[PDB]
């Protein structure tokens, strides 16, 4: 686990998946990978797993599904929180995301 | 207000534009069958229309996206990681028609069934202009040619002058196109993923992906 | 050029640990702490013994220093134990009444986990008004599963839009806003010929 | 050719003014005209010199003899009595299963409460016709699944299967020339498929 | 029973039907120049949750699209018989899963 | 086109006898067929008629001959045959055999057959 | 009930008739008509008020309304002798007429 | 509002709207423009205005919005059945809706 | 872009007075603005201000003179007014009003005006 | 509370002169200088520290960081003659300077 | 930083082979490895390559349903393996690193194939 | 992607200098070199276009543009005699030209 939450700047997501969640049947977890725009290629920030959990007894979309399916599909730059749990995607470890904010301009992402 | 300059994004080099510039492929002057793409497809591309953006932002972050690609692409397994892009400046003069006046024009003249409600949305988006069958070198003024080095991901850009542009005051045509009745039939608008740019404005900057419009609007 | 001011009534007693605020609760940016006189004298009496507060871009210095404020990059306020947070809702007391505005378009979102999904609308490039939806709480709660599905349809198109609004409860989740947020009772498509925008 | 509805499905009070209730519909002058035990009920109860419009004409009863005349349509509904008729239908058969092969749809109806109905062609000709609905009937919980890929056929023009039931019949649309039964699944295949 | 994982695949078919007493979900995979995958998925033990109704959006999503997917299947007791899905990914727009 | 009927001869007091009308040229499982009758002096009389595949080949009748005759198709070779019961003294008359068409909003008839003779005698 | 005259009318070539053919009440445009050769046939020749069935030569025409109706033959030929009648189709059962003789002397 | 109800033949919608229910809660009201194909630039039979009512406590979509947003987005002729009651809309009276088919031709939809 | 200010004199103690700042060149409902003072044999002090329409036009006050000097707003006229509910000797000053400005984070002043004199006596 | 040094200082036309303004504890970076001519109106000359104002000629110029700020002018002319202040703006209330009279001999 | 390799074999046409590629001297995890073969007097040719990091493989059309790339963490060494050989598969089969950019740097021998 | 080189085999004197041209059949951006001796692994000679990379000799260059690249040489030696290839990894999958063996007079 990562001790204090890291704020990440300009990335995009690029992927999404499903997959269930092993601890409790009521719930599954809705996962991506983001990348930074124009990254270094050997930067740790050019590839970052992030899940989240998804409940289950109430229909209807929540709040993050379809800003994620927005973003997702138009493609535009944005801000997220990352930290300070931890889940695991692909047999690796991955952060999970506490708040999302697309980006405005240059005054808020630096 | 009609507009002096116009956009365009492609691939071709420099070097050889200078001497022939952009040509259409065919015949067909259809208004409706342009917009909706059906004229744009691979095996029936045969328009007289050379679409090109009166906005530079839209085509920016294009050619960024486009840019953007092919590090994913080198790093999911195929190609080295390098990228040449290209963005042009055309002078804009009285053969040129604009495209949501053009459309709407059509659709008040033959009613709203002949109508589609997104491409309307779609022309006033990119904020389009028709260049018609040709578009000569003469209006061609300056160009950027854009790099992304991956080897260390620094991104340079680049200027150069023609030695052919001709200086004249010049502006778009105020009046709207017209177009006859379509002969065909249509099923939908065809749109490019990720960003959403009109299928026959991505068919002239390169298999291709379309995928009808109207079946993404709403959330399933 | 300016920013909307938090009020005092908002600051929350348990600070987030490590940078994790309660749920539907926002960190708090230094400019918001340098234009609340009130609340700077309210928060004389509260830190003492060289402490040391982080915040979202700067950090925050007990009496033994004397209150200095310093500037910081954006995430560098979480390495420390506390933290400020405030509260995102504030219910006004306002008679309630149908306002709207006209020739909008969203460009924005936000959300998190237990938050309203909101947008800035913006017309002629500069930003007019922002509205805000939640399922979980509100009194315009049920409408969420309803409007979402319209506000997604007007955000994949450039299609104009009539905004209405209600002014009974105000929202601050935006940082740095240059803009008042309420809340979203209605969405109209604009129609020329029918004198609607 | 022209459906023909049943005699067991009058309904006793008419609509006033030209609503009728809730699933229900006008009758049509066609249909009137091709049914004798129709005619019969009418008569026998139409007294006085009672008058009474239909949804595409006029139908004149009591001492005037019973004559059936034509007109535009929706144009009589100002009078106080319009005849009414159910729009479901139990057929007692068992739990067959049908399909039609290559069918694409062309048409889609609605109203308050009722349910959704799509017509298939095939070549420029009616074939079938479905409806789901999620207030009655007994595959009323397949509803959320199967609008979707009924959105999805209707926009991306798709050519598919389409399973149905013939247990029970519906008589929604007006002067139809095909039957109408329950939806009850839909595939999309390549020729041949096992998975169908 | 054994797991498989299966990469750059895209949907080809598409189905929705009533077998039994409960309705069932299939799809098939195509690649170039190799065989073909299939798998089902049955909304039985699974009752009074979202989970049958989120799965099938998400595939018809993904049928829509165009795109390639990443699917996870689980080896069939007796052969020539779709398996059990298990876990379906979205590959990038216009790209490869890496 | 062509109908052409079958059947007859003579008859007594009491004693059934079924005709044939076979048809061919057409699709026999769409359109209805009717039996009219020509007694001495004209006036010829409607009897029945029975429907098609799309209603269930229902049937109808007129005056008060509702539990005599029947109507019944075999569809597989194009043939329609109509039962009697007991044929009344009076019931000689040819017997024809004609297809409905239908336009518009009402119904007619379209073509006919040469006909076929009964005499019933005692 | 229904009910037709004249009852036996007679002409000669190129001479014009009319035949007269009309109903209790109001039948709304449903009276159809047809030709009895002298023995063993029948043909339809207009089924709606005035439209007129394919094979049936464009010399005979109908028109009315109401409960008048009328045939009008243009000119008279050797082949057209015959019984004529009648039949309407507004409400069940459908009833036929008496009939008609066209003769030449 | 009038007595007897109106049928209405070759109309197009136009533009789509959302809006809440004044008299009582856990009710919602959906409107929109019909326009006629054939009338003129200043007929009276122009922008004719509809509603219909949607209840809240049953989620998902009731096959009437369906159908209206598959029109709306084909921008298909349709018939129309408009009728007796009338319902407020952007500070003007609109007539209900009671039910709603597409036109196949000539032989149904002069 | 200039302000002017109007009214000053003589005040008894224990006497109410309040003064004018008028505006003229700039949006008045946008921006900030403030009152200042200067004691004759002190340096310059500092009073209060007035938020704009965005933040709900509320007002900030200096603990020296706290329930003692109101600001309101009058958009109508675009004339700033400031009150004074007691007044004693200590207070006769040169009294300013001025604007304020907002950087990147921060706030300050860039215009004043031309001042006015203000005494108390007996 | 806040001072400055020199209270009073003359020089000469084309003599490049500074003035030192402290602070008690750190500000980060918020002073602003002020001139005001005999005939009592007050001006703005640097708002953020380092950054000059518009109407301001590049004469004047700042530096500083912590609790050490120094204005410096770069020549000084008849039209320069007036008096300076400094003020802090990092909390709530504001405070000004002593102020700096300057003459020219 | 060296690769080695097995030796040269000789096969009966219809059976298979499988062909080692040990890497040493550096964390084989993070790069790629690609397969090309040469025919005796004839030109390049490419098989396909894998990322050890992630298990994924690509190939050409034309070798689909016939080879398969796998790896071994334990001792570092990559493996080949093909099946249903022909008499036109005889080749000399090389095996070399890419760096994310730049260019192959570290080929290796020979390791023939007499079919 | 097809590429063609001419001539099969080359050679020269000693000490002169030569070049060899690899034609492609589509535009490619880069054209990367190999070199390749008898009886060993070809090694790597040049990355992008006309950009060396650590330890191969100064005395190699290369140029050109879309459709057609060369290779430069400008210091014959004995050591040069071995085999030249040209690859491209724009559009997968990647293309060898056949390749080109050098003879010494």
């Amino acid at each position: 686990d990562v001790p204090y939450v890291l704020v990440k700047t300009n990335m995009v997501v690029t992927s999404v998946a499903m997959k269930p969640y092993e601890v409790t049947p009521t719930r599954m977890l809705v996962c991506g990978i983001a990348a930074k725009l124009g990254a270094a290629a050997s930067s740790p920030d050019a590839h970052v797993p992030f899940c989240f959990g998804k409940d289950l007894k109430r229909p209807g979309s929540s709040p993050m599904e379809v800003m994620l399916r927005a973003v997702f599909m138009q493609q535009r730059p944005l801000r997220m929180f990352l930290g300070p749990k931890q889940l695991t995607f692909e047999g690796k470890p991955a952060l999970e995301l506490i708040r999302m904010v697309e980006c405005s301009g240059k005054q808020d992402c630096p | 207000d009609p507009p002096a300059t116009v956009y365009k994004y492609d691939s071709r080099p420099p070097e050889d534009v200078f001497q022939n510039g952009f040509t259409a492929w065919g015949n067909n002057d259809n208004v409706l069958d342009h917009l909706t793409g059906r004229s744009c497809q691979v095996g029936s591309s045969n328009s007289a229309f050379v679409s090109t953006s009166s906005s530079r932002r839209y085509t920016e972050v294009y050619l960024e996206h486009r840019m953007q690609e092919a590090v994913e692409a080198e790093r999911a397994g195929r190609g080295t990681g390098h990228f040449i892009g290209y963005i042009y400046e055309v002078r804009a003069d009285n053969n040129f028609y604009g495209a949501a006046s053009s459309y709407f024009e059509y659709v008040d003249t033959y009613g709203d069934n002949a109508g589609r409600i997104l491409a309307g949305a779609l022309a006033t988006y990119q904020s389009g202009y028709l260049a018609h069958r040709r578009i000569p070198p003469e209006n061609i003024r300056r160009v950027t040619r854009v790099y992304h080095n991956g080897i260390t991901g620094e991104t340079t850009t680049t200027e150069y002058s023609n030695a052919r542009y001709v200086s004249q005051q010049t502006r778009a045509n105020p009046n709207p196109y017209t177009s006859r009745r379509s002969v065909a039939s249509i099923v939908g608008t065809l749109v490019r993923m990720a960003p959403v740019i009109g299928a026959c404005m991505a068919r002239q900057a390169e298999a291709m992906v379309l995928v009808y419009y109207e079946s993404i609007a709403y959330s399933f | 050029p300016g920013i909307v001011i938090p009020p005092k009534a908002l600051f929350t007693q348990q600070g987030g640990a490590y940078g994790r605020c309660p749920n539907g609760t926002r960190a708090l940016t230094v400019a918001e702490l340098r234009g609340n006189a009130e609340l700077q004298t309210y928060l004389r009496q509260i830190t003492p013994g060289w402490s040391i507060y982080g915040l979202y871009d700067g950090t925050y210095l007990g009496q033994a220093y004397g209150g200095i404020i310093k500037d910081a990059p954006p995430g560098a306020g979480f390495i420390y134990r506390e933290t400020f947070c405030i509260t995102t809702i504030y219910k006004t007391g306002q008679p309630a009444a149908d306002h709207y505005y006209s020739k909008v378009t969203a460009t924005r979102l936000l959300a998190s986990t237990n938050s309203r999904l909101c947008a800035v609308f913006v017309r002629d490039g500069q930003s007019v008004i922002g509205a805000c939806a939640s399922p979980y709480e509100g009194r315009y709660r049920d409408m969420y599963d309803a409007l979402r599905r319209l506000l997604y349809m007007i955000y994949m198109s450039g299609l104009a839009v009539r905004v209405h609004v209600s002014k009974e409860e105000q929202y601050y989740d935006y940082e740095d806003a240059t803009f008042q947020t309420y809340a979203l009772t209605g969405i109209s498509l604009c129609n020329p010929a029918a004198s609607i925008c | 050719g022209i459906v023909i509805p049943p005699q067991e499905q009058i309904t006793q009070h008419g609509g006033p003014y030209g609503r009728c209730a809730n699933k229900t519909r006008a009758l049509t002058v066609a249909e009137l005209r091709g049914s004798g035990d129709l005619q019969e009920y009418l008569r026998h109860v139409t007294r006085g010199w009672s008058i009474f419009a239909l949804y595409d004409g006029t139908y004149l009863g009591g001492e005037y003899g019973g004559v059936i005349k034509d007109g535009t349509p929706g144009g009589a509904f100002d009078l106080k009595t319009t005849f009414c008729i159910m729009t479901t239908r139990n057929t007692g058969q068992p739990a067959t299963d049908h399909y039609y092969s290559n069918v694409t749809a062309t048409r889609l109806l609605s109203s308050t409460n009722s349910r959704l109905c799509a017509v298939f062609v095939r070549s420029g000709q009616p074939v079938i016709g479905a409806c789901t609905s999620p207030y009655d009937g007994k595959y009323w919980s397949m509803y959320s699944r199967l609008r979707k890929m009924l959105y999805l056929i209707y926009v991306a023009g798709i050519s598919v299967r389409v399973h149905v039931s013939k247990e029970e019949q519906y008589y929604d649309y007006e002067d139809a020339t095909f039957e109408t039964y329950a939806l009850t699944g839909i595939s999309i295949c390549n020729p041949g498929s096992s998975l169908c | 029973l054994p797991t498989h994982l299966y990469k750059n695949f895209t949907v080809q078919e598409l189905a929705l039907k009533l077998k039994g007493k409960n309705q069932e979900f299939c799809l098939t995979a195509f690649m170039s120049g190799r065989s073909l995958v299939r798998a089902c998925l049955s909304d039985a033990g699974h009752e009074h949750d979202t989970w049958f109704d989120t799965m099938l959006g998400f595939a018809i999503s993904a049928y829509a699209l165009k795109s390639r997917i990443a699917l996870t299947v689980e080896d069939s007791p007796y052969p020539g018989t779709p398996g059990d899905l298990l876990e379906l990914q979205i590959c990038p727009l216009n790209g490869y899963c890496e | 086109v062509q109908v052409v009927e079958s059947g007859g001869g003579l008859v007594q007091p009491g004693r059934s006898l079924r005709l044939s009308c076979t048809t061919s040229g057409f699709t026999f499982t769409d359109y209805y067929v009717s039996w009219v009758r020509q007694a001495p002096g004209k006036a010829l009389e409607w009897l029945g008629f029975i429907r098609n595949k799309v209603n269930g080949y229902t049937t109808e009748f007129s005056s008060s001959v509702k539990g005599r005759f029947t109507i019944s198709r075999d569809n597989s070779k194009s043939i329609l045959y109509l039962q009697m019961n007991s044929l009344k003294i009076e019931d000689t008359a040819v017997y024809y055999c004609a297809r409905v068409s239908y336009y518009g909003r009402g119904w007619y008839f379209d073509y006919w057959g040469q006909g076929t003779t009964l005499t019933v005698s005692s | 009930v229904m009910t037709q005259s004249p009852s036996s009318l007679s002409a000669s070539v190129g001479d014009r008739v009319t035949i007269s053919c009309r109903a209790s009440q109001d039948i709304d445009n449903y009276l159809s008509w047809f030709q009895q050769k002298p023995g063993g046939t029948v043909k339809l020749l207009i089924y709606y008020t005035s439209r007129l069935h394919s094979g049936v030569p464009s010399r005979f025409s109908g028109s009315g309304s109401g409960t008048d109706y009328t045939l009008t033959i243009s000119s008279l030929q050797p082949e057209d002798i015959a019984t004529y009648f009648c039949q309407q189709g507004n409400t069940f059962p459908w009833t036929f007429g008496g009939g008609t003789k066209l003769e030449i002397k």
